[PDB]
């Protein structure tokens, strides 16, 4: 209904976020029946927008299309449409305006970076009458959105994955562009090192343990509290490491204890061959004592007649004892061959199992590009109770059309290069410079700056960009902490399609676990024939330094033990990523790495204020803000987050230098 | 929540494989090594046992007497009453042996017998002696 539209905004139907109790402090204070009617206010603002995303909804159209009793208070109509406005839950990225922008523009920002963060920013200010600026310092829009494009050759070596779209603004930004979304069918094959694909059998019992191996690091983690190890916190990696030595130690541990009640048993079997022994024994005798005593003929005294019957009885008692030990010994001796037939698990993981584990690993090291050595095992998935509902898609015809759609009508200087940002009370200068003559120099005056540069370049050491100020111990703390990580991607054309063409993906299991990431999953979803090759995990670091050559041969030699030597082309044309070489992301996304957590994402967003310009004068406005994926705690390193990121210090930047709404 | 079907963790097993940089594959050799041990005590105890089955090859068959299957009678023959006596003084109590030993006397009549003679027969006399036994 309504209540779809708020869970479609990342919203509670029902309750007030914390975000509106700041701006309707009077509402969410006072009477619960005025609460219903803001609620139910949001919530049809919001369907209206989302029914129709591609035309800008007015305070007009809204109140319009309002019941009463809600049309009634048109000033709290007003107040809950102006604030869905000014954070970016309706009018955001390409809508048709109705009332053009306004004629005269107030405030000048430069906005750091035409990334997907940038964009989005850029285009709420604007819209609310800012001057906006953009400086990239690539040749193009989108920055860690790339698509490669070639005659029908398309293939983005960034983002290619939108997570599904209950919840996902992109939801929205796919109906305002021509961005062919397609599911990604889940179904992927796995192929060891010789070429043979992996029995279906054991492909399911390794996954099974994989997911396993992961709930039991929970465990360690939450009950058991395994969080710091000697001063040190510890990896997810070392924990699933603990796990599996644990679990090994255990196969090993009940091996023990059966042979050992094994002994038990044939060392019984001992205790009674030995009764059984030493009566054959007693018999022995006491058949020759018997024998020699009926050898008295008679007739006999009655003591030769006692002794003969005597000794019958005491011979027929010690065969009734053995035969009572011999039920005995067919028993126990049964209970053994049992034991020597059912003997607990041999191994814990075949060595060619520990290989398609690590494959299952490296899976896990591409969706955080980084090894699991370096993940916090307390937090390495703080964003998991956030994700969108809805099966994963890819963008079919490049993910670059989204930026570019967004970059439309904005003023961005390509190829300038910020070298120093300098804030203060009476405002900032931006010091940027031509990428192509370094000496060409360009200086920014503005009001406010918003940084989007990415998190492994608040990083380099020695620093790309200097802050004039110096950022804050507690901002650059936040920087050193969290974990910025790398994944590359391999880019293979081809003249026809030599693989199974109902197959979205397919994975090749590494030898060993030090090459695990090594081209480990390779990914048709384009219309021409194109392959794409993974390079994830400590793997991902090391391909950098060899050369494209040698990455395209592993590659092509990987493909041709699945699909024989006869149906592998030489390539049409090749690309490879090196994300971390590329100066300008220093890496590809943000993780929480061990001893950060998500709370250092909150730290990356808040903005600086300088000190004041005179002392004794009043403390400033801030001037320095911050957004893309290392600045958004609940949806890191993804598009989505970045495009939130924007739409957020937007609309933090507006309230500043325009007044609240 | 709880540990995942199956997988092993106790809080004190952790401890034993973190502690210091390889108790790790000390704790895992250990085993390895007791384990194989404990195979070998098997190897010694299963031949020492196939020993002891040789030792026994022939069961009791040739040592087994046939089984006389007597008609219970209440005739006391002067025979029997002797037998009886004999049997007292090598078995004290045992009315069960007794009554095997004579082989015509249920245990009733071997208890009856015990205390009708009794004094004609020094019984308590005769089981004072299977005392110094
Ligand atoms: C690199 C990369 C990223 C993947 C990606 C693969 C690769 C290879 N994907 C892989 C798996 C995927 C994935 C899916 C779900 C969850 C996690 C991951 C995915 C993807 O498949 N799906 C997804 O949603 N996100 C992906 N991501 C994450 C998103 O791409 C990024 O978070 C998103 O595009 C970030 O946009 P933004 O925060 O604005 O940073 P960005 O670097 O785009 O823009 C900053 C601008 O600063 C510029 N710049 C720098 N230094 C300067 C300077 N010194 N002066 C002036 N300008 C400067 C720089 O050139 C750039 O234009
Ligand atoms: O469908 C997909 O293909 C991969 C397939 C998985 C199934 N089997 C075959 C391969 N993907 C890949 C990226 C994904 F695994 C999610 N990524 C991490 C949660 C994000 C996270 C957490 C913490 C810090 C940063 C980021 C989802 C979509
Ligand atoms: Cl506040
Ligand atoms: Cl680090």
């Amino acid at each position: 209904g309504v209540e779809g539209a708020a869970f479609q905004s990342r919203l509670p139907h029902d309750r007030m976020t914390s975000q509106e109790a700041a701006c309707f402090p009077d509402i969410i204070s006072g009477p619960q029946q005025t609460q219903k009617v803001f609620l139910f206010i949001r919530n049809r603002t919001l369907q209206l927008w989302l029914d129709n995303p591609k035309i800008q909804l007015t305070f007009e159209a809204t109140l319009q299309q309002l019941e009463a009793p809600y049309n009634s208070d048109t000033v709290l109509v007003h107040r809950v449409h102006s604030y869905l406005e000014r954070h970016g839950l309706i009018n955001f990225g390409i809508y048709k305006r109705i009332k053009p922008l306004p004629t005269k523009k107030t405030g000048k920002v430069i906005i750091i970076g035409s990334g997907v963060s940038g964009l989005a920013a850029a285009r709420q200010l604007q819209s609310f009458g800012m001057d906006v600026t953009l400086l990239e310092a690539r040749d193009r829009v989108g920055g860690r959105v790339a698509t490669f494009r070639k005659g029908n050759y398309v293939a983005d070596l960034g983002a290619m994955v939108v997570t599904g779209l209950g919840g996902n603004p992109m939801a929205v930004v796919s109906k305002q562009v021509n961005m062919e979304l397609a599911k990604i069918k889940q179904k992927c094959p796995l192929y060891e090192a010789n070429g043979q694909a992996v029995p279906k059998e054991k492909d399911e019992m390794v996954e099974q343990e994989f997911n396993r191996l992961l709930e039991a690091t929970s465990y360690l983690s939450h009950q058991l509290d395994f969080n710091v190890l000697n001063n040190k916190p510890v990896s997810l990696g070392q924990a699933l490491e603990v796990v599996i030595q644990l679990q090994e130690k255990h196969v090993k541990d009940e091996q023990i204890e059966h042979w050992k009640k094994i002994v038990k048993t044939q060392e019984e079997l001992k205790e009674l061959l030995n009764k059984m022994v030493n009566l054959k024994e007693k018999i022995k005798e006491l058949h020759q004592q018997y024998k020699e005593a009926s050898e008295v003929k008679p007739p006999r005294d009655i003591t030769a007649e006692f002794l003969v019957k005597s000794k019958h009885r005491d011979l027929t008692a010690l065969c009734k004892e053995y035969d009572e030990l011999a039920e005995t010994q067919g028993k126990l001796e049964e209970k053994l061959q049992e034991l020597e037939a059912n003997p607990p698990s041999d191994v814990y993981l075949s060595s060619r199992d520990r290989q398609i584990l690590d494959w299952h690993f490296a899976n896990l090291e591409f969706a955080n590009a980084t090894p699991l050595s370096t993940l916090s095992l307390k937090h390495w998935d703080q964003d998991d109770d956030f994700e969108f509902t809805g099966s994963h898609l890819t963008v079919r015809n490049g993910y670059s059309c989204v930026p570019v759609a967004l970059a439309e009508g904005l003023d961005i200087k390509l190829n300038t290069a910020v070298r120093q940002v300098r804030y203060t009370a009476s405002g900032c200068e931006v010091i940027a410079v031509n990428t192509r003559s370094t000496s060409q120099t360009f200086i920014y005056k503005c009001d406010a700056v918003l940084c989007t540069l990415p998190l492994g370049v608040l990083k380099q050491q020695p620093p790309a960009v200097q802050f004039v100020p110096p950022l804050p111990e507690w901002k650059t703390s936040a920087v050193q902490r969290m974990g910025f990580g790398n994944l590359n991607k391999v880019v293979l054309c081809f003249d026809r399609v030599f693989w199974d063409p109902s197959v979205n993906l397919f994975g090749h299991v590494g030898s060993t676990t030090a090459s695990r990431g090594e081209l480990f999953l390779f990914w048709n979803l384009y219309k021409a024939p194109i392959l794409l090759a993974l390079v994830a995990g400590e793997a991902a670091g090391i391909m950098e330094n060899i050369s494209d050559d040698v990455i395209v041969g592993r590659c092509l030699a990987i493909l041709k033990g699945i699909f024989g030597s006869s149906a592998v082309p030489q390539p049409k044309e090749t690309v490879v990523s090196r994300w971390r070489a590329d100066p300008w992301a220093r890496g590809s996304y943000s993780y929480v790495a061990a001893g950060s957590s998500g709370n250092d994402y909150d730290l990356m967003a808040q903005p600086i204020t300088p000190g004041p310009s005179i002392p004794g004068a009043p403390q400033p406005i801030p001037r320095l803000f911050f957004a893309g994926e290392h600045t958004i705690r609940n949806y890191p390193a993804t598009v989505h987050g970045a495009l939130l990121s924007g739409l957020r210090e937007a609309g933090r930047i507006a309230d500043q230098f325009l007044g609240a709404m | 929540r709880k540990p995942p079907k199956g997988m092993f963790l106790s809080q004190e097993d952790v401890e034993a494989v973190s502690a210091n940089a390889t108790a790790a594959t000390t704790v895992l050799r250990q085993l390895d090594m007791e384990l194989v041990s404990v195979k070998r005590q098997i190897q010694n105890i299963k031949q020492t046992n196939s020993a002891l089955k040789e030792k026994l090859d022939g069961g009791i068959e040739p040592y087994r007497l046939p089984e006389v299957i007597q008609k219970c009678n209440a005739r006391w023959t002067t025979e029997e009453q002797l037998l009886a006596v004999q049997a007292i003084r090598k078995y004290g109590r045992d009315f069960q042996a007794i009554s095997d030993v004579i082989g015509n006397k249920s245990v009733v009549q071997v208890k009856n017998f015990f205390v009708n003679y009794r004094r004609r027969f020094n019984i308590d006399e005769v089981l004072q002696e299977w005392e110094a036994e």
